[PDB]
């Protein structure tokens, strides 16, 4: 079969799959080790996807793996590496997704699987649709709770009927005053006029 | 040059290749010298020539012109070849002067990884860190004490 | 060519010793744009100004012995002579006025340029000033008769500076149009361009002793010899001119004055640059007006004057420490030009 | 006919004398 490599990735994968049938293992992710060497960042994917997944699969050794992504990363990947670190350091993996919207969406699950303090602080990277998203957690943050609800009014400033809903849930919640109220409305209407401004 | 492959002149391209790489001792100025017999074939042209530009960039090294990535690419580019030449020994042979100069039948699969893994340059803290856990699992799954 | 590389490794130069500032003279209104000092008693400077005054201080104590007015517009060049107690400056408003120090009073007035004059020098042995400027040609002004005996026709431009030597080559003179020329008078032509030189060239001086010339350029500093026209050497010198002025030594130091405000000297021998200077500007100055407008070194070496277009005079001083103890400077890795 | 060419440039016009030896004497 080498006979072949001195002069195809299907052809590959199957002759992988032929030492995974004999259970050389090892071996097998070798030939993985000469096949990415070849195609580059392209086909070389194409392999990579599967020898993870399966490498991942066998030995379940930290550091080598570790190395293996390491070679690996030059979006998935990062999908599957992240899903490695939190369960065999956590922060280091935190580290790594912090390293499009969908991808923020999950760092921020991660992050409040460690706790919840977090979160609220990832929304701060997150804001540079994103604004429903920043809204989205600034809700539950003030909402649960000043640098937060002035961010609030930022945020909901930042560029809308259920927003204003939200302020003037916000603003009916206090057992904080109609002049602020009218204030904000004015603002969104200022908005409105700066949106209606645009041609 | 781009003239002379219009024309045959395989001679006298070399010539100016040696004018050229002389009056300009440059890393791809070698490597385009190279390159060129490799598309035009001679093996013990391409080799010999090899071992011409590694004996002066060895050589006069101490001169300080040739910076540390440029000799890199030389070993990893020439060496490589080698290992495509089908002398192992002479490949890791010359990579051996390299680091040398510069600061149940398994039993191989393990040497050749380990060494390839050590073989690997690492300058800096982490990345010579990084390495010793790489070597250190090979070590440890196959001088025990002087590693 | 490696050869020619690898000797540069070798011969290693000539240690030279720091430098720094020991005074610093107000009291000229303009930038100060030339300076030049007795070939006899190094009692005193006489320094040029853009107020169009030429005051005279004293070299020791620092203090103002006099003002020579007597110009309209700015005085762009002095020089002293040896043998005769005369004092040629020349200026802008085109004339070439001689002066006598014995009386502190003009004397001749030599004439005949069409427009601006930028320079002059004064031939050793034969009585006979050298001036020339923005008119392109260089004119030999016979000293007692005033006459314009002899005049070098030339260049293609404004011509920037002048020197005088005692036997062949005799004139020799640098011009906006990037060439210098040594110049043989009797015949009345070129003798040889030297052409390297990329733009302009600005600046020049003399060796006092070894028989060669620097010339600056905006960016690179080369030297020629005389006799040939040689290369001889080229300073190692990465982008910092504007290079206003050269200025050489007896003991081989060079000197060399930015615009970006920064003193550079070199060994002279060598290429090798051995110190260089932010010149602290002034109280209430503004950036730009850091710069270097002229330099000149007194008889005996040790001492440098140079004008700034912050309106002063400031001298330096060259530190005895030195010797290697933690002298040493940039440290010699030569380059490819 | 080589050099008829270019006569009149040469090499040695751009090299300088006193990069092989310093104290080359004048």
């Amino acid at each position: 079969y080498n006979t072949v490599i001195d002069l195809t990735p299907a052809m590959a994968e199957n002759f992988a799959l032929f030492l995974q049938n004999h259970y050389e293992v090892m071996e097998s992710f070798q030939v993985y080790e000469k096949t990415i060497p070849l195609f580059p960042p392209e086909i070389q994917y194409e392999l990579w996807i599967e020898y993870l997944e399966v490498a991942t699969s066998h030995q379940l050794s930290p550091e080598h793996i570790r190395f293996l992504f390491e070679k690996a990363l030059k979006k998935t990947i990062f999908i599957a590496y992240s899903v490695f670190e939190e369960r065999i350091l956590i922060s280091k993996s935190i580290e790594i997704l912090r390293r499009l919207q969908l991808w923020r969406m999950c760092i921020s699950k991660a992050e409040s699987t460690l706790g919840p303090s977090v979160t609220r602080e990832l929304y701060q990277e997150c804001i540079q649709k994103a604004v429903e998203f920043v809204i989205k957690f600034s809700d539950f943050e003030s909402s649960i709770g000043r640098e937060i609800l002035a961010y609030g009014a930022k945020l909901l400033p930042p560029s809308e009927l259920w927003d204003s809903f939200e302020i003037f849930e916000l603003k009916h919640g206090d057992k904080t005053y109609k002049d602020m109220l009218k204030m904000k409305k004015v603002l969104e209407s200022n908005m409105l006029i700066d949106s209606a401004s645009v041609s | 040059v781009d003239f002379e492959i219009r024309q045959k002149n395989w001679n006298g391209v070399r010539e100016i290749y040696s004018k050229y790489v002389m009056a300009h001792p440059q890393m791809q100025t070698w490597l385009k010298w190279v390159r060129f017999e490799n598309r035009h074939g001679n093996t013990e042209f391409t080799r010999s020539v090899y071992s011409l530009a590694i004996d002066t960039v060895a050589n006069l090294q101490n001169l300080q012109i040739w910076s540390d990535m440029e000799v890199a690419k030389l070993v990893n580019s020439f060496a490589h070849w080698e290992a495509a030449q089908q002398e192992y020994e002479r490949s890791s042979a010359l990579y051996q002067i390299a680091i040398e100069k510069w600061p149940n039948s398994i039993e191989e699969t393990i040497s050749y990884k380990r060494k390839m893994e050590y073989e690997t340059i690492l300058s800096n803290n982490a990345y010579d860190y990084d390495t010793w856990w790489l070597y250190l699992d090979l070590i440890s799954e196959s001088q025990t004490f002087e590693k | 060519i490696v050869n020619r590389y690898e000797k540069l490794l070798s011969q290693r130069p000539e240690w030279h010793a720091p430098w720094k500032l020991s005074r610093v003279i107000n009291g000229h209104l303009g930038w100060v744009r030339c300076v030049a000092i007795d070939p006899v008693d190094n009692e005193w400077f006489i320094t040029g100004s853009n107020d169009t005054t030429m005051k005279v201080w004293d070299l020791a104590t620092g203090k103002l012995k006099t003002t020579l007015a007597g110009h309209v517009m700015t005085v762009r060049d002095v020089a002293v002579s040896d043998r005769h107690p005369y004092l040629f400056s020349v200026s802008e408003d085109k004339t070439v006025k001689c002066w006598d120090l014995e009386k502190n009073q003009i004397i001749r007035d030599y004439y005949g340029h069409l427009s601006g004059v930028r320079t002059v020098s004064i031939h050793p042995t034969l009585d006979l000033i050298a001036t020339a400027g923005r008119d392109s040609v260089i004119k030999l002004w016979d000293m007692r008769t005033r006459i314009p005996v002899i005049t070098l026709v030339g260049h293609k431009g404004p011509i920037n500076q002048v020197q005088c030597t005692p036997v062949d080559p005799q004139v020799v003179s640098s011009s906006t149009d990037a060439t210098v020329r040594l110049w043989d008078v009797v015949a009345g032509k070129t003798m040889k361009v030297l052409t390297h030189h990329k733009r302009s060239v600005r600046a020049t001086a003399l060796h006092p002793k070894e028989f060669s010339v620097a010339s600056a350029c905006t960016d690179d500093i080369r030297s020629w010899g005389l006799a040939e026209g040689s290369l001889l050497t080229n300073f190692e010198s990465e982008k910092t001119g504007i290079i206003n002025t050269l200025s050489i030594n007896q003991d081989d130091v060079l000197f060399a004055g930015g615009d970006n405000g920064v003193l550079s000297f070199y060994d002279y021998k060598s290429g090798h640059k051995y110190q260089s200077l932010a010149t602290r500007e002034m109280v209430g100055s503004l950036e730009g007006e850091r710069s270097v407008l002229c330099s000149t070194f007194d008889k005996t070496g040790l001492r440098l004057i140079t004008g700034e277009a912050d309106k002063s005079i400031k001298i330096w001083k060259q530190d005895e420490t030195a010797t290697k103890e933690s002298e040493p400077g940039l440290a010699w890795n030569p380059n490819l030009s | 006919l080589t050099d008829q060419i270019a006569k009149n440039v040469k090499l040695d016009d751009f090299i300088p004398k006193r990069q092989s030896n310093f104290e080359l004497s004048v």
